RNA sequence: GAAAACCCGCUGUUACCCGUACCGUAAACCGACACAGGUGGUUGGGUUGAGUAUACUAAGGCGCUCG
RNA sequence: UGUAGGUAUAAGUAACGAUAAAGGGGGCGAGAACCCCCCUCGCCGAAAGACCAAGGUUUCCUGAUCAACGCUAAUCGGAUCAGGGUUAGUCGGGGCCUAAGGAUAAGCCGAAUGGCGAUCCGAUGGAAGAACCGGUUAAUAUUCCGGUACUGAUAC
RNA sequence: UAAGGGCAGACGGUGGAUGCCUAGGCUCUCGGAGGCGAAGAAGGACGUGAUAAGCUGCGAAAAGCUGCGGGAAUCGGCACAUACGAAUUGAUCCGCAGAUAUCCGAAUGGGGCAACCCGUCAGGCCCCUGACACAUGAAUUUUCAUGAGCGAACGCGGGGAACUGAAACAUCUCAUUACCCGUAGGAGAAGAAAACAAGUGAUUCCCUCAGUAGUGGCGAGCGAACGGGGAUUAGCCCAAACCGGCUUUGUAGUCGGGGUAAUAGCUUCGAUAGAUAUAGGAGAACCUACUGGAAAGUAUGGCCGAAGAGCAUGAAAGCUGCGUAUCCGACAUAUCCCUGAGUAGCGCGGGACACGAAUCCUGUGUGAAUGGCGGGGCCCAUCCCGUAAGGCUAAAUACUCCCGAGAGACCGAUAGUGAACCAGU
């Protein structure tokens, strides 16, 4: 479960295309990396995996109605 | 004994008489195997007497 | 319950004649010394004074149909054998 | 000359014993195919 | 299903080597739809002196009973039966060709 | 030139369970065979000898299932 | 060089599986080179004798049977059918312990199926709580019996 | 003179062809039904009979136990058996409802080489046995409910080849196939316009449009849609504005719940119970002669028909038997002011669309508007159509492990299923 805890982000199937169209497959992947946040309106310290994408939505709109958001959609779990 | 006999019984002297009659199941058993008897029959007899029996206090401690 | 039949064969017949005290009998496999003792005890009234046991697997043999051979087999077993106390006996004849 | 099946009990159940196979999915898939060819002998361990 | 003949019933054959003849039926086997009539379709089986001295021994052998009609009571024929529930509602047997109750 | 359990210091009355037959340098195991092959360990008398080599021979076992 | 079944030809031919070897007298039987008993001869004898383990699984013993099986015949058999036969407080194992390895916990990784990961499993090792002598069956014996002992729990 | 041989006929042997026969296959039709399982499944092990059990049934109550209904003389399963019993005080059997139901197996007290070994706590016996409880994981507040595993096809989803074709081959094809994996239901998916078009008006399926428009080393190939004709027909509900209740928080707010409000090409707030099925009851009408081992055949002469379907019977039967047409029948138990934001759009790399770079999707990086916004095959202007970023929804459609009833110018034992029988043996 390497998935986006945010947004529910995981990797995508495509293809290499060389010039000459040779098509092979390949896979892309998350920006996903474990990030540190405090969490004011609790006072804490949680661990998150996610993607820049998941960040840049955190940035957004607090971390506060992000994790919410994740939880109604399913994609904290 | 048949059904309506064994069900005129009270379930106390009905748990006696089962157990008076798998012993004596056993000794039949038993002697059977020494030497023939003269009706074998007897042997079923006696093993749904048994199973009646047990029918019968099984429907009474359930009902 | 368990005691399914006694043994007579020509080898228990010398034992109980050279003892007097020894029986044997077919119990189920799966009854161990101390069952077949209360079973023994509560079927003739005697007290017992020693049980030895061996396990018998069930002789394979031929079933023959009117095409040819099927492979069978015959029943498990135990064999118990029941040495009672001085002076004790045990009937198989009478009744 | 010594030939290919040296027989070993512990071995036989080890390998291909019904545990062996329930432990497994592909051993699980080995099982569903031969009870669905009906087979009287699932695995070596019916064998005697 | 109910045969149309039963063990102690007097039956007439009405077709085979014994043809015409009646008497008394001792046996029915259901299954292989056949029945036994006293003194008719005898036959002889060599038996062996195993016995408990052997010989040849007459026996009736079944018929089967399509071939077996029951003889009526007034006329003395065979005749086809049917069912009523004339006596005191329980079904029985009786006679198409007269009436009266098979007995 | 294993580990852990363990073990140290700090007069009656009873005794459960499974195996126990038979083959096993083989006619019963692995070799399609009553197959000149393969199969781990122990014991293995006397004379001769350095010897468990070699030759003969007790006990025991065999004369190898066409003449 | 097609497939199944059946039957030919080669042919009454190759061959009957170690060159350790047999001869005679009795017995039984319808039938005997081969079965049973006796005498003589020969071969092995650090084995071709006697045991344990793996593996096999009734082949063990007895009575009937000689169709098939046995590279011949057979009255014989590890063959067919039926009956019988394996007895443990002390032997072996298991119950206890851990090795390689395996399955896992907290956790880690990963489209899925899943892959890893310190307590448990796992003997080929460590503990086992503990005897011998003699006799006896057609077939079991440190197990049955007669002596002699010992060990562990349990009620005073 | 035929040792032997050749040819022909007759008669035998072997072998099992052929003919005739078969409920064992094959293909379908109609109607149901579409699961089983922690109340322990599928599938097994071991047992169980008077006598060994190979099948079948059953489970220590073990070819069986109880009740209600039906029925009326035999029954005690099969592999060419007898004995011995049961039964008109109604066996056996049939329908429905119950009782028992060992061990393994998701297996769930811990282990384990399936069908075994070892336990703990309470309770009843006397080292040893009989009845409990004792797994995990997501919900719930120790209690409770669910799940796990198996299984035909059809559905949806995640991954995803190659041989082959292109007369070589790499783009392309085979093919979003085989296969692996996950997960539903009686169907599933889809579905109510930010739509098609240049008037229609939600999805799904069928016939056409049409091998057309397109797409394509413009090769091999691939391949729509609009419209028309049918089957079927159905549309609804949230979020927000605003008004009140509670809780919390800041210092009248601001959140979060529950209540009202009302949801859009244009608005909106504010101012059934009888029947059916699962056992059953009745159910017409034939004689004589010939042939023959035996008539149902043939020849006469009769009868029934809402019944002249069929099977069996010593040969081919409307009137011998079971049946058939028709009518009757159930004690149960089942079934029927606001307007959706990391969005619309955009760059880079890819994918799915008939389409090999408009519409749709997104790994990475960005990023609006609120009458405004999106589409009409690339971009602009006009025109037309629609109103995204919330959800649900029957029918017409797909399928057959299973049950019931039917059918065939399908097979007939080297055929038809591998399997007509001891067969996945
Ligand atoms: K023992
Ligand atoms: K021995
Ligand atoms: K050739
Ligand atoms: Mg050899
Ligand atoms: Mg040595
Ligand atoms: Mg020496
Ligand atoms: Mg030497
Ligand atoms: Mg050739
Ligand atoms: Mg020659
Ligand atoms: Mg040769
Ligand atoms: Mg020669
Ligand atoms: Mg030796
Ligand atoms: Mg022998
Ligand atoms: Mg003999
Ligand atoms: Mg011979
Ligand atoms: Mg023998
Ligand atoms: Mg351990
Ligand atoms: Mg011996
Ligand atoms: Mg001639
Ligand atoms: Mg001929
Ligand atoms: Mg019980
Ligand atoms: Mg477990
Ligand atoms: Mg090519
Ligand atoms: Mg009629
Ligand atoms: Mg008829
Ligand atoms: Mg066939
Ligand atoms: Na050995
Ligand atoms: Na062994
Ligand atoms: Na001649
Ligand atoms: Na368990
Ligand atoms: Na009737
Ligand atoms: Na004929």
């Amino acid at each position: 479960s390497k998935i986006c805890q945010i947004t529910g982000k995981k990797a995508m199937v495509g293809n290499n295309v060389s010039h000459s169209k040779r098509r092979t497959k390949r896979v892309f992947d998350v920006n996903l990396f474990r990030k540190k946040f405090y969490w004011v309106e609790q006072d804490c310290w949680v661990v998150l995996r996610i993607s820049a994408a998941g960040l840049r939505l955190i940035n957004k709109i607090g971390l506060d109605a992000a994790i919410k958001r994740a939880a109604e959609k399913g994609f904290l779990n | 004994m048949k059904i309506a006999e064994i069900k005129e019984l009270a379930t106390k002297e009905l748990q006696e008489r089962l157990d008076a009659e798998v012993a004596a199941y056993d000794q039949m058993r038993i002697n059977h195997a020494v030497s023939p008897l003269d009706s074998p029959a007897k042997l079923k007899h006696q093993r749904r007497m048994i199973a009646q029996m047990k029918t019968v206090l099984r429907q009474r401690e359930l009902n | 319950g368990i005691i399914i039949k006694p043994i007579i064969s020509e080898k228990m017949t010398a034992v109980t004649e050279k003892m007097s005290e020894r029986y044997g009998f077919r119990v189920s496999p799966n009854a161990n010394k101390i069952e077949i003792k209360k079973a023994v005890e509560a079927m003739y009234n005697v007290k017992v004074e020693d049980v030895n046991t061996m396990r018998y697997d069930g002789k394979r043999k031929n079933r023959y149909t009117k095409s040819g051979l099927i492979r069978g087999k015959e029943a498990s077993f135990k064999k118990a054998i029941v040495t009672l106390k001085k002076g004790e006996t045990i009937d198989f004849f009478s009744n | 000359m010594k030939r290919t099946y040296q027989p070993s009990n512990r071995k036989r159940l080890n390998k291909h014993g019904f545990r062996s196979r329930m432990a497994t999915a592909n051993g699980r898939r080995v099982l569903a195919a031969r009870r669905a060819k009906g087979r009287a002998k699932l695995t070596v361990s019916d064998e005697f | 299903s109910k045969l149309h003949i039963k063990k102690g019933d007097t039956v007439m054959v009405i077709s085979g080597e014994d043809k015409g003849h009646s008497g008394r039926v001792l046996e029915v086997l259901v299954k292989e739809q056949r029945a036994i009539v006293e003194g008719l379709n005898m036959i002889k089986k060599h038996a062996k002196p195993s016995a408990k001295q052997g010989g040849i021994i007459s026996k009736e052998a079944p018929i089967h009973i399509s071939n077996l009609n029951v003889v009526d009571p007034k006329t003395g024929k065979a005749t086809r039966i049917g069912r009523r529930l004339n006596e005191n509602g329980k079904l029985v047997r009786y006679a198409k060709k007269s009436g009266e109750e098979i007995k």
